[PDB]
């Protein structure tokens, strides 16, 4: 019916170039789906030139 | 002296004596979990000496 | 610089399964959709689940009824299967009569305005003596996922009708979910791909209505994703409660007669905190109470260590 | 200060034997129903909170 | 020295859980670890996860 969605965040990032971000909570079988989507795009269909 | 299993317990309050009949017996049926009276029970010991 | 999908013919093929289509998906979001919806359809879609049952002359599970053939227990078991549809109400609490040497079919059951009951040959039991006869009141909820029986009793806070016998809840209408993404060719363009999401209902959800639902979560989940404040909460709670904690607590607490249990309820009085602090003068006046139904505050008051008539410049603090 | 020496003394607290409430009065020259009225407003004073939060959490 | 006796009778229903030991009929023990929800199993292309 209701959702969660999270709450604490820190994108711990080493340089400018490089980056890592923690975040919680997630539902159950959240962080998969949400992580392996965002992959997805993240990797194979994000516009650049080269 | 002799033990009882009187309803009566030593300081207890009407929450435990709920899933308890006058008798001191947990009726059948009662869903019943960790730490919850199945039969009040007193042994005698008198002249505590605090 | 982006396309984006829709939904063509979403095709029924039977009450419980039917194959939605989506049209207009560009490279590979095939899957991309395709694998994140199974994810969230599988779990976090609605359902409303008989959840709590209470029976005739029946104390609980493990017992039988005279004249059934089924035990008690595994009539529950038929139950957790009753499938079942409600609109606008959240807990409807259904009602099953009837007698005679007769399987007891989910449609003998009796309507609501909002009770559909998508599967009425549902076998809940068989009686098996002529005059031999039972009633139930079936307690449907609704919710997500799986509410297992045991998790249900911390609230307890008195679920004493002995007689309730809590099943565990399997809430949902998925019930396999499997997409493939078919290359399909919209007349020009390189190649779109088409998504036939093939799914498998208990009945109770409308395939359309679901899908929604499902992209639905996808958005609000997301939506934090998109921008990235590092929140955090305040925290640092308090470490000073000025009175004893015992003021907080509701008057049932005092395990004390009924009659002096409603006067506190009508006179305004659920903490003891306000108990506390109102004197015999404050009583007499108060509706029903005399000397046999005062003397009794006077002593669970005194067992306790608490009095009658106090004060406390302060009450109560502060959140 | 007195309330505590009152105290100490009808019970048994940190100190040999408890003393009959008479005993308690000669000892201090202000005697009888007097001191017994100064114990029980100790008593009273214990009973509330601030006070009485910590003690009663012995009691099980 | 008994004057009367109680015997009260329970039934427990235990589901399952990581640590639970279970095996076939060929020697084969094994002791299940993780619960896994349905999104995360192995599915074959008619969807139906193992």
């Amino acid at each position: 019916t209701e959702f969660l969605k999270p709450r604490l965040v820190d994108i711990e990032q080493v340089s400018s170039t490089h980056a890592k971000v923690t975040l919680e909570p997630l539902e159950r079988g959240f962080g998969h789906t949400l992580g392996n989507a965002l992959r997805r795009i993240l990797l194979s269909s994000m516009p650049g030139c080269a | 002296g002799p033990e009882e299993i009187t309803a009566d317990i030593p300081n207890v309050g009407e929450a435990a004596l709920s899933k308890l009949d006058e008798s001191g017996i947990v009726y059948i049926g009662a869903e019943v979990t960790g730490g919850d009276i199945l039969v009040g029970k007193v042994t005698p010991k008198g002249e505590t000496q605090l | 610089e982006f396309l984006k999908p829709r939904l063509v013919d979403i095709e029924q093929v039977s009450s419980t399964h039917a194959k939605v289509t989506l049209e207009p998906l560009e490279r590979g979001f095939g899957h991309t959709l395709g694998n994140a919806l199974r994810r969230i359809l599988l779990s976090s879609m609605p359902g409303c689940a008989v959840t709590e049952v209470e029976i005739d002359g029946v104390l609980h599970e493990y017992s039988t009824k005279e004249g059934v053939q089924e035990d008690i227990l595994e009539i529950l078991l038929n139950l957790k299967g009753l499938a079942v549809r409600v609109q606008g109400k959240d807990e409807v609490i259904l009602t099953l009569n009837k007698s005679g040497i007769g399987p007891v079919t989910a449609a003998d059951i009796t309507h609501d305005g909002d009770v559909e009951i998508v599967k009425p040959q549902h076998v809940i039991c068989h009686l098996t003596d002529e005059n031999a006869s039972i009633s139930m009141r079936i307690k449907v909820q609704r919710g997500r996922g799986y509410v297992p029986a045991s998790t249900r009793i911390h609230s307890e806070e008195d679920e004493r009708p002995i007689g309730r016998l809590l099943v565990d809840a399997c809430y949902s209408p998925v019930e396999r979910i499997a997409y493939n993404v078919e290359a399909a060719r919209v007349e020009q363009r390189t190649d779109l791909d088409k998504l036939v999401i093939e799914m498998e209902t208990n009945g109770t959800i409308d395939p359309e209505e679901a899908i929604r639902r499902a992209a639905t979560i996808l958005a609000e989940q997301l939506e934090a994703f998109v921008d990235l404040r590092d929140v955090r909460q305040p925290e640092v709670k308090e470490e000073k409660p000025e009175f004893d904690p015992i003021l907080l607590r509701p008057v049932d607490d005092l395990e004390l007669t009924v009659r002096s249990a409603n006067c506190l309820k009508a006179e305004a009085i659920h903490y003891i905190g306000d108990l506390v602090q109102r004197t015999e003068v404050e009583l007499l006046k108060t509706p029903n109470l005399g000397k046999k139904s005062l003397t009794e505050i006077k002593d669970v008051l005194a067992s306790r260590g608490l009095s009658l008539g106090m004060r406390l410049e302060n009450w109560p603090p502060a959140s | 200060a007195r309330e505590a020496k009152v105290l100490r003394m009808r019970f048994g607290i940190d100190m040999n034997t408890d003393y009959t409430l008479e005993e308690v009065g000669k000892q201090f020259d202000v005697t009888r129903e007097r001191i017994r009225q100064i114990e029980a407003k100790a008593l009273r004073k214990l009973r509330h909170p601030s006070r009485s939060e910590v003690l009663r959490s012995f009691l099980d | 020295g008994v004057l009367k006796i109680v015997k009260v009778y329970l039934a427990v229903k235990r589901r399952i859980q990581p640590g639970d030991k279970m095996a076939g009929r060929h020697g084969n023990k094994g002791v299940i670890s993780k619960i896994n929800p349905i999104e995360d199993m192995p599915y074959d292309e008619n969807g139906t996860p193992v």
